[PDB]
């Protein structure tokens, strides 16, 4: 989430091969403290994986089959 | 005083039983006739519902046909 934008953010934060940069990229390993604790923001895992949950979606593409099936036995 | 009050409404205060009988005459003529009349209704009913039955049976196939998809 915030890290993906922090990816593409973190890029050019990089200033030459001057020690300009550790001046900075010290308190960018802050930020990498506080990174390291977003991932702690995704700790845990909700519906399985992909594709496993994706296993679950042409489960549904099947479940949802007999949904457009049963409607033409109306009359 | 009691007795009295009792006395006050002996059933059938027409006391007429020459003809009360004659008015469980007229109670056989509607109840007689209602007999067989009413209860006729039940197969004539059935032989409609029981298949009917039977065809909430076959709706009970394909309920179970979607059951399985």
């Amino acid at each position: 989430t915030l890290l993906r934008q922090g990816i593409r953010q973190l890029k050019e934060k990089v200033s030459k091969m001057e020690p300009e940069e550790m001046t900075v990229k010290e308190k960018k390993s802050i930020i990498e403290i506080l990174k390291a604790r977003i991932a702690l923001k995704k700790a845990f895992l909700k519906m399985a994986l992909s594709e496993s949950n994706d296993t679950v979606v042409k489960k549904e593409d099947v479940r949802e089959s007999p949904v457009d099936t049963f409607m033409e036995n109306a009359t | 005083m009691q007795i009295d009050t009792l006395i006050n409404q002996l059933p059938g205060i027409s006391t007429a039983p020459k003809h009360q009988l004659e008015k469980i005459k007229k109670l056989q003529n509607s109840i007689e006739e209602k007999q067989l009349e009413r209860k006729s209704l039940e197969s004539e009913n059935e032989d409609l519902k029981l298949q009917l039955a039977k065809r909430i049976e076959t709706f009970g196939r394909l309920s179970c046909v979607l059951f399985q998809p």
